[PDB]
């Protein structure tokens, strides 16, 4: 985790190299299950909106 | 021939560096070096652990 293959004609031995920690670091587009599921019930208010299903189409 | 031989094969998993496991095949033991077997205590350090994000399978 966290290296990487520098493999090109810029170097004289490719290597895999421990690249430190970037600052800041990007959005995160990660979705935890378990956590989720270890609330309780989520209750949806029914606005009802699947037109975001339906008028998406073009 | 009257040559009792009891050879084991084992394959390093990680080690055990103070009381935290850590993963990796270094740190290769010299020869004429103890064998403890595995005893429960050190077991459930590497398995359990102890975070909010567990989930039991057996």
């Amino acid at each position: 985790a966290g290296e990487c293959l520098v493999v090109g004609d810029s170097t004289p031995i490719p290597s895999i190299v421990k690249l430190e920690l970037p600052n800041p670091e990007p959005r995160s587009q990660s979705i935890k299950f378990h956590k989720k599921w270890s609330e309780s019930w989520r209750t949806p208010s029914f606005e009802e909106v699947i037109m975001r299903w339906r008028k998406e189409n073009g | 021939k009257d040559e009792d031989i009891f050879i084991l094969t084992v394959q390093p998993v990680g080690i055990f560096k103070g009381e935290e496991f850590f993963q990796g095949n270094s740190m290769l033991p010299s020869p004429t070096e103890p064998v403890f077997l595995v005893e429960d205590d050190i077991l459930n350090k590497i398995f359990s652990n102890e975070k909010t994000k567990i989930f039991h399978l057996g």
